[PDB]
């Protein structure tokens, strides 16, 4: 059949708390990174590498919507491969019409309107989910963060998953307007490096870039370089 | 720090630490089985071990097994809940036949993995129904990538290994495979079925008769699954003793 | 869709969904009706400055010849009265006549009496009267409550200290006090000004046979007090 | 506050106790046995009798659910009923699509998965019922499958469920089935339904038999009165 | 307590309290008595203002008495009756009366496995006439249902079944007026020491080999209760 | 916590057993069957002299040869009398033949028991006398929540059945006249009343052999009191 | 499943609908956002709280919406329900629009909204949407207008109002300081600036929408950050 | 057929329609009406298939009533003119199409006076004088001829006069009496019926 | 509260 | 919270 009745409901101080536990299991996920540079935008993210017998290409963190949009996220990793689902759709129906490559903003605006839904429609739970996405169109770089309510916010860098008040203050101190594309994942990189431990390799991060040429994960050969 | 509220160890909404217990409790679900699989692939094939066990004299132990075959080329063993894991195996056949006639090839074992992985997913969204107590573990050849071994789990994960394993002795599985593959050059099993004899036999102390144990295979030579006879399997025990 | 069963019956025969229904309306402000010889009265009480008086008002036109007043929680009103339009139109197209003041109470009554017998549905939380004449000029005055209970009255008032003000107008509704128009208008504003304690926070409307509702200024309002 | 008040529940550690309560539905119910022997299968029931006011041959536990399968039953008599219609439509639509007699196994796996459907919801309940599925051709041979509550399935060479299953089984497995006919396990089965009987406690029962095998041509058919009463006179006197 | 509000609900005891409250309700109905002879089958219902209705055509070859929720018994009579006209409608003969029962038995487990819905709060004693002769059935709000060579349901008809038990030797070589007695004599069993039979409180259905399912109430039952 | 249809230890319906409950909250109707036809009375029970007593209407005429009293909550057998007026016209269109008092009470109870989980919530707080005339003579029935339906020589409903029906059982006989019945049933509700009973606070009807349903007019109850 | 429904939907004993009222504390916890009516136009000023550093501001607008052609709104509130309410917006107007080839009276626009967030209070056993909105728009037959919704599905008109943090002191120096009848834009402006000013100040950390006639057309305007410090340095001075 | 006419002055809309309800052979009713009141200042006349004109007019009547109630004032003529083609247009590739031919008639007090033409395909178009029927044929030219736009009430109504001439003239139908009505500031005025 | 009247 |  199916539950009719919300599982999300207000508290008698005003809150959503199963939006909030939401949160908890987002600042519980592996770090994420995101920098907005002048000429791109860089997502870079942490691979629990919790064993050698994993192959760490056969699944992906760091995913492509469009050829000019990727995404990113900290949570719970099957909530994630919904969104990334649904966003694919979303911006293909938007291309059947319009015949143009979807606006990040539309995109994140759909995906956050689909993430509001299960915060009020019945028998389900929120997702456990925060989203960063990236995108060039109209010959500018855009970064966006989708929360597990379905609001949204533009960032010229953020961090989210465990330890992403730090990495945040990190960032507001190594991060200024005019850094190119290839400074920025430099940045990134030491900024998931604050709360790693563990030795970094191209198999434990991955990375995506976002330019005019679009968006594209960067290999393990490229990562290599980078550390 | 364990902490609850409301209906959060009941139904698949999240608990204050953003958990959810009902999934977590799935994983449980899977040892009440009391067996153990391993998979293990190497450059040239990918196979899939698992116990065997026939309590009742009564019960015909032909129809005793968790290798299940999928497609031709795509099998599969079966660890917790026997319903469960009927349930998900007639669903992982219908998703595969289903895409061989949308799309005119057979579905990749990463593809049928992730399929599978995503409709687990719906259950720990959903408050109606529970998760399933069950563990796939999928081996296949690919034409590019060559031997596969994909494992989806009761909350929706999967991921490709070198090896695996799932049940009781899973972490104890792990730290065996670990220890060996590090010794291996190019982090890479060499002799695939008697690697996964091996640990299996470790893990759980017993060394097996034939009838004791299940074997299935594929190899980039003969890429359809192959369940081991009797004979077979005794011939990998027999070589295993004699050295 | 939701189908949970909300109005139920409870030990004793209750149906406490309505009951607190009616709780509603008490916390709704004090309307009164008074039926007068060849006119229909309805006074309201009301809640302030920087507000827009025209849009928030208690008193409602549902046909040409049809008007009601409510009590209790506001934007079950408004659906209530939209409904009620609606059907004032279908009754006009259906019979070539405009609706008896009788017919649209008992819609609206049924409509109410429905949402007490449905699932994933809560009662409304109003109380009507219901204004207005028939083909033959008589005056009429009904009342609606949750339960979809309706009756016909000379005077009635619903809302805050309404036990107050119906004791008033039973020791007053007389021959006397409805001589007139502007006797019955005065009764009125007399109610109102029992729990009301104001005379400037008053809204009122007339109406007369065959004539519409005219809906009183401040300043008319400000003779009378 | 409880753990147990749907199958849509997991407990902390992994049970799901609604289907655990089904099944001891099952256990207080009298026992019903299935023993494949060399050209087919015997069903027995141990079918009490809870009032001398009720016919012989009332609250049948035997069913044919196709012409070459049959169906015995242990638990809520009612939902081993409906679990016979399902089957029963499951053969039929079988013979419909595919334009021959369902195989056993096929059968045994189909109900199956409808039981097991019904382990997951908060909007049913399980069947409180296990059963045992019999089949014998020329091409299969002879066949015993059983289904619980769970909605596992497996293959027997003998069976039991009820209240005296551990005890029937310990009788079972004392008979070398395999090369045995038919006639002879006709009055195995009677015998170890006498033995496993608690005459203290339950009162009276009827015996029932079916069976299929080569003698029936592979059609399943109850076990002609004579040689009921012979086999009944056999574990009479065997029980001595 | 939290295993007796849902009838999806199992007890760890392995029941399902809210089918065994549903047979309280046949038990709280006043008692009913059907019996068969090789020829007849007899319905005798006790009738609790006018006297209650107990016993309800279906077919010209199939009748019931009812103990329980009355709109349970009508929406089951119903259910049967079109049953019985669907079969002669399809088939141009009367539905056998042990199909019809099945059918009852299918219809009335649903229920009982659905969240939100209750079993039905009725049992009924069936009698009927076809190939295979009379037919005394008796069906249960577990859905379970039962052939009988004689029974009896309702408030303190274990009274009637223990005369039932007693007599059933001799009622299958019973002409019609004794086979009647036999069913008036064991619903008199029920009744207080004082309390009596008369034709206000008796009501009886007969079917047989050559007669329609009649009922007889009122001046109709009086040449059946003069013989006793 | 618990659902509509739950059955209680005892058997029995809670959420039927709780409707029964709310018919004691209902004024007291009477019915009396005699071989000269039926009559029906009831207790209006006015609550204030403001409320106009014609627009208590707690006698309804079905068809021209039936008439139905009601107890309980009055919201709840508005939908229950439209269903008896339809079905008396939906009997007449296809057999061109007047509908029994039986057939009518029956098709009514056939809606009771249906609710559960917008369809019925609830079980209907009313019960229902029905009085008429068909081919069987004049007739009397009464159904009540549960959905249960009998014929009764003379019936009492409401607060206070149980000492009516004491009274009825005393003074009605089988031969007795309809004169003497109107009488009765008049006498009994002047003493189980709480207000003193006058030609406006009760209800009278009738259906004879000889005549149509006819309700009491005011000066027909003053010549009676 | 009786068991897990929070039931949404019903009554309490005293006649109250509770998650309405939830709701309504949600909405005293959002950033502040005020209203004012003037002869020559209506103003919407909001607090921003996206006021981080690192924040890139892609839009022309955060907290301000446009509707259509002659209105714009305002909200207090959660942020994902307003942008699923400020959709159904312009659909409704756009209904309108097409139906009748003139635009929806603003008053026509914040009824039809409320009676979708009426119906979630009544039926269907959701949870209500957590938002306050204010309205302001022009039309042809009250001119210049300003409205308040609440999530009950409650409204009204108001020449001055706000929602929000410190709603209740803001509505008391309103009352103070509002000239009815008599408020020019550049005044209201002056008006909001020194309401904002005592219930939260910055140009970083305001917002304010205006809007006007000209020519027969309406104009909607968000006020660049130069014009913004321009109003903050000028009551400063007062 | 059935006639309609409309001519819109500078201040004012004057309409006119046959009173004439026909089947086969024989007039059925001589003072039948054509002309539907909307609202205080508007006017639907409406022709064409039997069921379909009553329905749809009577459709369109009670949803311009049921804004009033709504909403405390009534509709523009060009509001209510679209609406009607909006649901007109709505229902042509639908079960339940209506072959209804229609003017509408209003006075707005800020846009002044509008006469509106509609065909069956829900085709709008606004015109300072318009006609439907068979008549139209033999009239529109007479209109083209002798209308101006400043043409008073008074001449307005002796140029309708001359359109209804040439019909009793030239036409073969017998249409013998013609409904005649006014809008303007002050609402609907029913002048004298046209008769021969 | 407001949401009466 | 972020989600006001
Ligand atoms: C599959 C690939 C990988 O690195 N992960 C994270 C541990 C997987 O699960
Ligand atoms: C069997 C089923 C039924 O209705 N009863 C009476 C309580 C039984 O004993
Ligand atoms: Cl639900
Ligand atoms: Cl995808
Ligand atoms: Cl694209
Ligand atoms: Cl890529
Ligand atoms: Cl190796
Ligand atoms: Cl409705
Ligand atoms: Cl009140
Ligand atoms: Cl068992
Ligand atoms: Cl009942
Ligand atoms: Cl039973
Ligand atoms: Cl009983
Ligand atoms: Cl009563
Ligand atoms: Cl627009
Ligand atoms: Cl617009
Ligand atoms: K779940
Ligand atoms: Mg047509």
């Amino acid at each position: 059949r199916g539950y009719s009745f919300s599982l999300t409901t207000f508290s008698p101080s005003g809150k959503l708390v199963q939006i909030e536990y939401a949160l908890a299991a987002v600042a519980g996920g592996a770090p994420s990174v995101g920098i907005k540079a002048a000429n791109g935008v860089v997502l870079a993210t942490e691979k629990k590498q919790k064993s050698i017998l994993y192959d760490e290409r056969s699944v992906h963190k760091v995913e492509p919507i469009t050829k000019h949009i990727g995404l990113v996220y900290s949570g719970m990793g099957p909530d994630y491969r919904v969104l990334v689902h649904r966003a694919r759709k979303l911006a293909q129906q938007y291309y059947l019409v319009y015949q143009e490559p979807i606006p990040t903003a539309q995109l994140v605006q759909r995906v956050a309107s689909v993430m509001q839904e299960y915060t009020q429609s019945g028998g389900v739970r929120p997702f456990g989910v925060s989203l960063l996405i990236c995108g060039w169109n109209e010959g500018r770089p855009y970064l966006f963060q989708s929360d597990p309510s379905g609001a949204y916010f533009a960032w010229k860098a953020t961090a989210m998953g465990k330890n992403y008040v730090n990495g945040k203050t990190f960032l507001e101190k190594r991060y200024n307007e005019d850094l190119e594309l290839e400074d920025a994942i430099h940045t990134a990189i030491l900024t998931l490096k604050e709360s790693f431990e563990g030795q970094m390799t191209e198999d434990n991060i991955e990375v995506g870039i976002c330019n005019e040429a679009g968006f594209r994960r960067l290999t393990p050969t490229e990562v290599k370089d980078y550390l | 720090r364990g902490s609850s509220a409301g209906f959060d160890r009941h139904i698949t909404i999240f608990s204050p630490e953003g958990r959810l217990y009902q999934v977590e409790y799935a994983f449980k679900a899977i040892n009440q089985g009391g067996l153990t699989s391993v998979a293990v692939r190497g450059k040239d094939c990918a196979v899939i071990v698992t116990q065997k066990k026939v309590p009742d004299k009564l019960l015909d132990s032909s129809t005793v097994t968790h290798l299940f075959k999928i497609t031709e080329n795509i099998g599969c063993v079966m660890t917790g809940m026997t319903a469960d894991s009927r349930s998900q195996v007639q669903r992982a056949r219908y998703e595969a036949a289903n895409w061989k006639y949308k799309y005119g090839y057979e579905i990749p074992v990463d593809m049928l993995c992730k399929r599978i992985a995503d409709i687990s997913q719906v259950y720990t969204q959903n408050a109606e129904m529970r998760p399933l107590g069950c563990c796939m573990i999928l081996i296949g050849i690919d034409e590019e990538q060559g031997p596969q071994v994909y494992k989806c789990d009761p909350a929706g994960y999967y991921c490709g290994f070198k090896a695996t394993a799932a049940g009781v002795k899973q972490t104890e599985s792990t730290s065996f495979l670990e220890k060996k593959v590090k010794k291996k050059f190019d982090w890479t099993f060499e002799q695939t079925v008697e690697t996964a004899i091996t640990c299996l036999s470790t893990v759980l102390s017993i060394d097996f008769k034939p009838s004791e144990i299940e074997v299935g295979v594929v190899t980039v030579e003969n890429p359809k699954f192959r369940i081991l006879t009797e004979a077979e399997i005794d011939a990998h025990l027999v070589a295993l003793a004699e050295r | 869709s939701y189908d949970r069963a909300i109005t139920v019956f409870s030990p004793d025969g209750h149906l406490f969904q309505v009951e607190y229904a009616q709780e509603a309306v008490k916390k709704g402000s004090t309307a009164v009706g008074v039926r007068g010889r060849d006119i229909v009265v309805l006074g309201v009480e009301k809640k302030a400055k920087l507000q827009d008086e025209r849009t928030v008002r208690k008193i409602c036109a549902l046909d040409d010849n049809v008007c009601m007043a409510f009590a209790g929680l506001t934007a079950d009103a408004r659906i209530v009265i939209n409904r009620a339009r609606v059907e004032c139109q279908s009754h006009r197209l259906t019979v070539e006549d405009p609706v008896t003041v009788e017919y649209i109470t008992r819609y609206i009554a049924s409509l109410k009496q429905r949402y007490t017998q449905s699932n994933g549905r809560r009662p409304f939380g109003i109380s009507a009267l219901i204004v207005g004449f028939d083909f033959d000029g008589t005056p009429r005055l009904y009342q609606t409550d949750p339960s979809g209970t309706y009756h016909a009255w000379k005077a009635n008032a619903i809302g805050r200290g309404a036990k107050s003000v119906r004791e008033f107008l039973e020791k007053n509704y007389t021959d006397e006090a409805i001589e007139t128009d502007d006797l019955t208008i005065k009764l009125v504003i007399k109610a109102l000004l029992e729990v009301v304690q104001g005379g400037k926070n008053i809204e009122l409307a007339v109406m007369r046979r065959d004539q519409s509702l005219k809906i009183l200024n401040p300043e008319e309002i400000e003779k009378y007090v | 506050t409880g753990y147990d008040l749907s199958a849509s529940t997991f407990s902390p550690d992994g049970r799901v106790f609604q289907v655990e309560y089904a099944m001891k539905a099952v256990e207080n119910s009298s026992t019903a046995i299935g023993i494949r022997c060399k050209d087919g299968v015997v069903f027995g029931v141990e079918k009490l009798v809870l009032s001398k006011l009720y016919e012989e041959g009332s609250n049948k536990r035997l069913f044919n659910v196709d012409r070459h399968v049959g169906m015995a039953v242990a638990g809520l008599l009612a939902d081993a009923r409906s679990l016979a219609d399902i089957a029963r439509e499951e053969a039929s639509n079988f013979r419909s699509n595919f334009g021959y007699n369902i195989p056993l196994k096929h059968l045994a796996d189909r109900v199956a998965m409808y039981v097991h459907a019904y382990t997951l919801y908060s909007a049913v309940r399980p069947f409180g019922c296990s059963f045992m599925l019999g089949s014998y051709s020329v091409n299969d041979g002879a066949q015993l499958y059983m289904i619980d509550p769970s909605g596992v399935s497996y293959g027997y060479w003998g069976c039991a469920i009820g209240k005296a299953r551990q005890a029937a089984k310990t009788e079972i497995e004392k008979l070398q089935m395999k090369e045995m006919t038919c006639r002879d396990i006709v009055k195995e089965v009677a015998k170890i339904i006498y033995i496993v009987h608690d005459e203290v406690k339950d009162k009276a029962f009827e015996l029932e038999l079916s069976w299929v095998g080569e003698l029936t041509n592979g059609r399943h058919e109850i076990v002609p009165k004579d040689i009921r009463e012979e086999a009944e006179k056999y574990a009479k006197e065997s029980l001595k | 307590n939290q295993y007796d509000n849902d009838v999806t609900v199992w007890s760890p005891q392995g029941r399902i309290h809210q089918i065994e409250y549903a047979m309280e309700a046949v038990k709280q109905g006043s008692a009913t008595v059907g019996l068969k002879s090789k020829t007849h089958a007899v319905l005798v219902a006790l009738k609790r203002a006018a006297h209650q209705k107990k016993i309800l055509h279906v077919d010209n070859h199939i009748g019931i008495s009812i103990a329980g929720l009355t709109a349970d018994a009508r929406l089951l009579c119903n259910f049967m009756r079109q049953e019985c006209l669907d079969s002669r409608f399809v088939f141009d003969r009367p539905l056998p009366v042990s199909r019809l029962v099945s059918l009852i038995g299918s219809k009335t487990q649903i229920p009982t496995q659905r969240y939100g819905r209750r079993p039905y709060g009725v049992g009924l004693l069936i009698a009927g006439y076809d190939d295979m002769g009379p037919h005394i059935f008796q069906t249960c709000p577990s859905a379970n249902y039962f052939d009988c060579r004689a029974m009896s349901i309702g408030a303190r008809s274990q009274s009637a079944r223990t005369y039932l038990e007693r007599h059933m030797s001799e009622f299958m070589e019973c002409n019609l007026n004794e086979l009647v007695k036999h069913g008036l004599r064991a619903l008199r069993e029920t009744l207080p020491a004082e309390q009596d039979l008369t034709t206000k409180n008796v009501s009886i259905g007969i079917v047989g080999k050559d007669l329609e399912f009649t009922i007889y109430d009122d001046d109709d039952v009086s040449p059946f209760l003069e013989g006793l | 916590d618990r659902g509509v249809n739950t059955f209680s230890p005892e058997g029995r319906l809670f959420q039927v057993e709780y409707a029964i409950e709310a018919i004691k909250l209902g004024s007291t109707a009477i019915g009396i069957q005699t071989s000269e036809g039926v009559c029906l009375a009831v207790e209006k029970r006015i609550t204030s002299p403001l409320m106009e007593p014609s627009s208590i209407e707690k006698i309804v005429e079905i068809d021209a040869h039936i008439g139905c009293a009601m107890s309980g909550l009055i919201a709840d057998a508005k939908t229950l009398i439209d269903k008896a007026r339809v079905e008396t016209q939906n009997h007449w269109f296809t057999y061109n033949e007047t509908m029994t008092v039986e057939s009518v009470t029956q098709a009514v109870s056939n809606l009771a028991l249906q609710f559960g989980e917008g369809a019925m919530s609830r079980p209907f707080g009313v019960a229902l006398l029905f009085g008429g005339v068909d081919e069987k003579g004049p007739q009397l029935f009464h159904m009540d929540p549960s959905g249960t339906f009998v014929q009764c020589d003379a019936r009492a409903i409401g607060s206070a059945s149980e000492g009516a029906q004491s009274s009825l059982q005393e003074v009605y006989h089988k031969s007795m006249t309809l004169k003497e019945a109107i009488k009765s049933s008049l006498i009994i509700l002047k003493q189980v009343m709480e207000e003193k009973l006058n030609a406006t606070n009760i209800e009278l009807a009738t259906v004879q052999p000889g005549q149509n349903f006819h309700m009491f007019t005011k000066e027909e109850l003053e010549e009676v009191i | 499943s009786r068991r897990y429904d929070s039931r949404t939907t019903i009554f309490s004993p005293e006649g109250r609908l509770y998650q309405v009222e939830y709701a309504m504390e949600a909405i005293g916890h959002a950033g502040t956002c005020l209203g004012i009516l003037a002869n020559d136009g209506v103003l919407l000023a909001a607090e921003r709280r996206n006021i981080h550093k690192l924040l890139d501001e892609v839009f022309f607008s955060e907290k301000i919406y446009k509707l259509n052609e002659d209105m714009a709104c305002s909200v207090a509130g959660i942020t994902s329900d307003a942008n699923v309410l400020t959709n159904e917006l312009r659909l409704i107007a756009q209904r309108y629009l097409l139906q009748y080839q003139e635009p929806i009276p603003c008053e026509q626009l914040v009824t039809a909204l409320c009676d979708i967030k009426q119906a979630y209070t009544q039926f269907g056993g959701k949870r209500p949407f957590g938002v306050s909105l204010l309205y302001i728009g022009w039309d042809k037959h009250y001119g210049f207008q300003l409205y308040q919704s609440d999530p009950s599905g409650n409204y009204g008109g108001w020449k001055a109002t706000c929602i929000g943090n410190n709603s209740a002191a803001a509505v008391s120096m309103l009352k103070q300081d509002y000239k009815e009848g008599e408020m020019t834009l550049k005044s209201a402006l002056a008006l909001a600036i020194k309401v904002l000013n005592k219930t939260m100040l910055s140009a970083e950390k305001v917002e304010i929408a205006t809007l006007t006639r000209e020519n027969g057309k309406t104009v909607i305007r968000v006020l660049k950050q130069k014009e913004v410090e321009q109003l903050i340095k000028k009551h400063e001075e007062e | 057929m059935e006639y309609l006419i409309g001519i819109q002055g500078p201040d004012y809309v004057l309409v006119a329609s046959d009173r004439v309800a026909a089947s086969n052979i024989v007039q059925m009713k001589d003072d039948h009406d054509k002309m539907f009141k909307m609202s205080e200042k508007i006017l639907l006349l409406c022709v064409g298939e039997a069921g379909d004109t009553v329905q749809f007019a009577e459709y369109i009547q009670k949803n311009v009533q049921l804004y009033k109630m709504r909403n405390g004032y009534e509709l523009s003529p060009t509001a209510a003119a679209n609406f009607t083609r909006r649901n007109l247009a709505d229902c042509l590739r639908s079960r339940t199409p209506y072959h209804v031919n229609l003017l509408l008639a209003g006075y707005d007090e800020h846009e002044g006076p509008a006469l509106y033409y509609m065909d069956y395909l829900a085709a709008l178009a606004k015109a300072p004088f318009a006609a439907h029927g068979y008549g139209a044929f033999l009239t529109l030219s007479i209109l083209d001829r002798y209308y101006t736009p400043t043409i008073s009430r008074e001449r307005a109504v002796e140029l309708l006069r001359k359109c209804l001439e040439e019909l009793q003239k030239r036409f073969i139908l017998n249409l013998p009496t013609f409904s005649v009505r006014i809008i303007d500031k002050n609402g609907i005025h029913d002048l004298d019926n046209i008769s021969f | 509260r407001s949401y009466y009247s």
